[PDB]
């Protein structure tokens, strides 16, 4: 079990620009 | 203690002022958002001839 995958292309680790992404509400405080 | 007007986010419990004062609260036991304001405080001044 936990079968493996064969003949896998490398991920090649491309990059794309994040833009205005990755924003969270740090605290549970209403403002 | 007064009822709060504006709609809080479900996770957001305490409302904050520009100067970081807390002007609203969420009840931990019951559930309701309450507006918070200071009690009155002035300076007495005696007018006298």
């Amino acid at each position: 079990k936990c079968l493996d995958f064969d003949d896998r292309t490398p991920p090649a680790n491309t990059q794309f620009l994040s833009s205005h992404r990755g924003v969270y509400y740090p605290d549970d405080i209403f403002r | 203690l007064t009822p709060s007007s504006k709609r809080f986010q479900p996770f957001q419990q305490f409302g904050r002022d520009v100067s970081d004062f807390t002007d609203s609260v969420r009840d931990p036991k019951t559930s309701e958002i309450l507006d918070i304001s200071p009690c009155s405080f002035g300076g007495v001044s005696v007018i006298t001839p």
